[PDB]
């Protein structure tokens, strides 16, 4: 996929979300993160009246 | 302005007078609320302008 195409040789900048990782930071090189992502939760509408 | 963070909290702590709101890193302004049994303070809103 995208990472594979980068490491192929014919791409230079993966401007996209990339969800940095411990081990994913060896065969490529990163920069200063510019947003924060985390696994969140949603629930169905639970806002009635009295 | 306030000359110091502990001075800032104490200056807010003259309840209810003087200040009503504050702005600072969200890694001191969480310790500063994590020692009060009465928990008179709290953190609200959306974080912004990241910093390391
Ligand atoms: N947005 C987004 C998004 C971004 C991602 N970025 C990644 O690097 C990844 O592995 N999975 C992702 C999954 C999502 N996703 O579908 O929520």
């Amino acid at each position: 996929g995208m990472m594979g195409e980068l490491l192929s040789g014919q791409a230079d900048m993966i401007v996209a979300p990339l969800t940095i990782n411990n081990e994913r930071a060896q065969y490529i090189e990163f920069s200063k993160p510019f947003k924060y992502q985390g696994l969140t939760i949603l629930v169905k509408k639970e806002i009635p009246r009295s | 302005n306030v000359p110091a963070t502990p001075d800032g909290v104490e200056y807010l702590k003259n309840d209810p007078e003087k200040l009503d709101a504050f702005i600072m890193d969200k890694a001191l302004l969480d310790y500063e609320v994590s020692i009060d049994a009465d928990c008179k303070l709290l953190t609200v809103g959306k974080p912004f302008a990241i910093e390391g």
